[PDB]
């Protein structure tokens, strides 16, 4: 029973590959499957939960003077990666006002203290001459994935609830393969692939997941 | 699939001519102990043992990799066959 | 068979590196009844 | 010799489904009933 | 269920669930919001498409295997379930290009 | 099942997910208690099955039961054979069979 | 809002069976905890099994004993069901002795008692002997992990010893239920109940603690990257 070797290969803040081998027979899927469930359900992140646009009644309306439809604008907002620098910050409202002939990017949101926009070049909407965009978007701290028709957040009337993609983890794929040390051939080799949006780093994401699991193991203490 | 096999079929007029060039090249390497190679130390194919990394013993793997570089010349009637053998045994002994 | 030590298996692994073997199954009706494969050593008596 | 079942030995039922044992999974990988009982054999439905 | 809302033919699932990119669609499936055989609205490579998350996943399998996303999108017939013939065509078409 | 109901356990979360998939298949009748639907599947010879690797259910009810299976006389120990070099025939000098 | 540490309930019945509840847990964590523990519980939990047998006047497994109804193959098959608990954690090997005669049905009790070893199933049938039937044997019982087949260990106490198949693992069955629950603010939370059956050399609770400990120890390996 040796000490497994742990190996990391990273490409910046959105991707890393993590290989742990050798493990005893069966343990490749015993760690990977629980870690994968955690990496998807429990990693804390931020998401656009609600949006108000001035002259827009509902989600399926079209905006005069703006090329994208309302759905398309919400879609782009689902993309936006916002990073809360303040450990205590549980929510923020971001404001944007612009008009005339300009293609509106992420940078245009009015800067807020302790709110970092990671992807400032992200396109939001193209505005033609005399097209007008005035909007407030609500950004909350959370985990996992909550469809809009289920969290139901409205700050005011006409505010549209947005499907909330909290998880900084975009995908987790893991592959187990047979491997041998000397005479023992039935051993496991675990390869983990983690994709994030850049707010949480892939190595960071794993460590948080591993930490959560250890804590859950402690729940096997004071009985009844 | 053999790595870069499609590019190798590109280099020849007949797929069987590729096999001959590769096969003959691997024989050149084995007889001379690899020291006539056109590859450089980091391009050398490696083999992972229990001890650690060593040179790939398989000369046929080598020959295809060498071919891909572009440093080999193949054709018919390039040099009298016997004379080639002496010049190679002179440059890279046995 | 009892005189075979475990270092001999590592010795064989070095030998077969990069080489291929031929698989054939009868009847050999067309040219694909034989194909080449690079072998992966396994415990056990079966061909995979 | 006492022969334990192994990979490559051949099994069949009385209706003509016949096949060779290709994999032996540890009990923790075997599909199981809600009450915890694991199954013994997994037969592919494509044979029926 | 197939329906006509505003004369065009769509389904309830296409309206309820509209996903910005593929990664999100499979994240919804991972959380049991939709299954892979559910028709849903997904935005992939500049187009707003009506397909299942499964058909998006299949196109990605093809896409990552050949490490060419543009060519991969061309070969597949996405609007149909993959069966013996389409997959056979895919192998041939992938072989040529 | 009755053992379970008396032992102080109710229907599982995953058994519901499979039952959801089963009513889309027309296997169980919509609008019955989980026990009523599970028995409907059990009369079709199908049960809920958990994958030991994931823990998640198989997305559908699976046929499970007792079958009589025999071990036949063809065993690899008898059939595996290989030769480097060996005995030759008298006239032809080719390897034996 | 973030859920807080759940109540852990324990309903053990004897040394054989236990039910282990954890409530309330975040949605989907029922199986996230439940499945890896089951895998570790069925495989990596140490235990005891018979590894070798020497029967007097017996050279190998295919013999047969005058006066005994059962053949040696069946005798070793019965000794493979023997569950032997080591009270002292430092004791890795013993040797049980049995001497029987006359018209008796030898059960597991008749083994001569040894200190710090308790036979958890003293009613198990071993051999049926008839008037004039005799029997003197030495069974070597060991502590180990997993399943080690006779060809693998080849354990022989003397020249005529018969190697035996070892099922070390004390865990006979593991199931786990995931049921719906709420903290009254939030819904679709998970209530996890682990059912653990054992042979008695180790206890359902002891297993669960060892399983969790293995899993904990495994997560440590992620510390030092490269
Ligand atoms: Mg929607």
């Amino acid at each position: 029973l040796k000490a497994p070797v742990f190996t990391v290969r990273t490409q910046g803040r959105e991707y890393g590959e993590f290989v742990l081998e050798p493990l005893e027979r069966g343990f490749g899927v015993t760690l990977g499957n629980p870690l994968r469930r955690i990496l998807l359900s429990s990693i804390p992140g931020t998401a656009v939960t609600s949006v108000y646009i001035e002259d827009v009644l509902h989600e399926f309306s079209t905006i005069p003077g703006v090329k994208e439809d309302v759905v398309e604008i919400i879609l782009n907002l689902k993309e936006l990666v916002v990073r809360f620098l303040n450990p205590s910050l549980q929510t923020v409202t971001l404001l944007l006002k612009a008009e005339g002939p300009k293609e509106v990017k992420a940078r245009d949101f009015l800067p807020v203290a302790d709110v970092e926009i990671m992807n400032p070049d992200l396109h939001i909407a193209t505005l033609e001459e005399g097209g007008r965009l005035n909007m407030e978007v609500r950004v909350d701290r959370g985990v996992g994935y909550v469809p809009a028709e289920k969290h139901g957040i409205k700050d005011r009337i006409n505010a549209i609830p947005v499907d909330a993609v909290f998880s900084p983890v975009r995908r987790v794929a893991f592959q187990v393969e047979d491997t041998r040390l000397g005479q023992r051939t039935d051993l496991d080799k675990l390869t983990l692939r983690i994709w994030t949006d850049g707010s949480v780093t892939p190595l960071e994401a794993l460590n948080q997941a591993v930490e959560i699991l250890r804590e859950h193991l402690t729940y096997f203490s004071n009985p009844q | 699939a053999e790595p870069g096999i499609d590019k190798l079929f590109g280099m020849v007029d007949s797929k069987y001519r590729l096999t001959v060039v590769v096969a003959k090249r691997a024989q050149q390497l084995l007889r001379h102990g690899f020291k006539n190679t056109v590859l450089e130390p980091e391009e050398r194919p490696k083999m992972q043992t229990l001890e650690g990394l060593f040179d790939d013993p398989n000369a046929v793997t080598w020959a295809m990799k060498e071919l891909l570089t572009g440093r080999l010349v193949f054709g018919e009637n390039l040099v009298p066959e016997d004379r080639l053998q002496k010049e190679m045994e002179r440059l890279y002994p046995v | 068979q009892r005189d075979i030590k475990d270092e001999v298996w590592d010795a064989l692994e070095e030998v077969i590196h990069g080489k291929v073997v031929l698989l054939n199954r009868a009847p050999t009706l067309h040219r694909l009844g034989i194909q080449a494969f690079q072998p992966v050593l396994v415990e056990g008596q079966s061909i995979q | 010799q006492k022969r334990k079942l192994q990979v490559g030995d051949k099994l069949a039922n009385r209706h003509g489904n016949k096949g060779v044992v290709a994999k032996i999974l540890p009990v923790e990988d075997m599909p199981h009933l809600p009450d915890g009982t694991p199954v013994d054999v997994i037969l592919n439905p494509l044979g029926v | 269920a197939p329906i006509k809302v505003a004369g065009r033919e769509t389904s309830v699932g296409r309206l309820k669930y509209v996903f910005a990119n593929p990664d999100e669609a499979l994240l919804a499936v991972a959380h049991g919001i939709v299954d892979l055989q559910d028709v849903v609205t997904v935005r992939y490579m500049g187009k707003r498409l009506e397909t299942s998350p499964g058909r998006i996943l299949f196109a990605r399998i093809v896409a990552e295997a050949v490490e060419d996303e543009k060519v991969a999108w061309e070969l597949i017939q996405l609007d149909v379930p993959q069966e013996k013939n389409s997959l056979k065509d895919l192998v041939y078409q992938a072989f040529l290009r | 099942f009755g053992k379970r109901k008396g032992e102080g356990f109710g229907v599982d979360k995953r058994e519901v997910e499979v039952l959801r998939r089963a009513e889309k298949l027309g296997l169980v009748t919509p609008g019955k208690t989980p026990e009523e639907q599970l028995k409907e599947l059990f009369l079709q010879g199908k049960v809920v099955l958990y994958d030991g690797r994931t823990g998640e259910p198989i997305e559908g009810p699976i046929v499970v039961g007792q079958m009589f299976i025999m071990k036949l006389y063809h065993m690899v120990e008898d059939k595996m054979h290989a030769r480097s070099t060996g005995p030759y025939s008298l006239i032809t000098q080719q390897p034996l069979g």
